[PDB]
Order: structure tokens, then sequence, then C-alpha cells
């Protein structure tokens, strides 16, 4: 998801 | 995506000065913040390309970071302490503007800002 260091976070 | 040019660290058209307050900002304030475990995100301009932040420089029009501040202090770029203090406050505020309130980067910035405030509370009288 958008944001710092969050591209690979999905929940 | 491209990053903007970084903030200038020297400018021949801008008058330069040294004061004991600016020396304190280098030797006490910056030094304390730079060595902190949470300094690393703030030691250079935000790299919006590598961080995949295509909107960073759409939102943040006054970027600032401690690498820039450090160079400014080393270059005697500032006229007075207030200008430097403003750069630190811009840096912290940018982080809070861009990132969500609960984000880890925001907690890092807050830790650094707390220390900043504790040190600037003892900024010496100019002399």
């Amino acid at each position: 998801v958008a944001g710092k260091y969050s591209k690979e976070f999905f929940y | 995506s491209m990053n903007p040019p970084p903030p200038e660290t020297s400018n021949p058209n801008k008058p330069k000065r040294q004061t004991n307050q600016l020396q304190y900002l280098l030797r006490v304030v910056l030094k304390t913040l730079w060595k902190h475990q949470f300094a690393w995100p703030f030691q250079q301009p935000v790299d919006a390309v590598k961080l995949n932040l295509p909107d960073y420089y759409k939102i943040i029009k006054t970027p600032m970071d401690m690498g820039t501040i450090k160079k400014r202090l080393e270059n005697n770029y500032y006229w007075n302490a207030q200008e430097c203090i403003q750069d630190f406050n811009t840096m912290f505020t940018n982080c809070y503007i861009y990132n969500k309130p609960g984000d880890d980067i925001v907690l890092m910035a807050e830790a650094l800002e707390k220390l900043f405030l504790q040190k600037i509370n003892e900024l010496p009288t100019e002399e």
C-alpha cells in the first residue's frame, strides 16, 4: 500500500 | 519519477555569519540528533524515487533534512539561529504532514523533536 516502507503491506 | 534538486547549502548572494548560537546548533543540537538511532531517515533528502513516494514532492514543497542542515552549518550559510531552528522545525513538520500519525517514521521524528526541544531550551544568549 502507499507510504514509506509499506509497499508490501496488504492487511 | 524524479526527485527535485536538493535545498541549497551555499549561496553567494546570501550573507553568512557565525554566532555562538549557531555554534551550539552544530556542536550540541545537530550532533545529538545525528548520532541518535532514529536519525537515519533524516540524514539526507527524502528519496521519493527509491521510497516509491510519487506524491512526496507534490505534498512537501519545503523539503528539509539534517544532511542539508549540517552542510548549511558547516558552510556558515545561516545568518542567525532562528533560520536554522526553522529548518529543523520544517523537517519535523514535513514528516507529520506527509506520513500517517501512527506511522513508525512519525514516532522516530517525535523522539528526535523531543531531544531537539530539550537542547534548544538551553540555546545560549548570543555573545
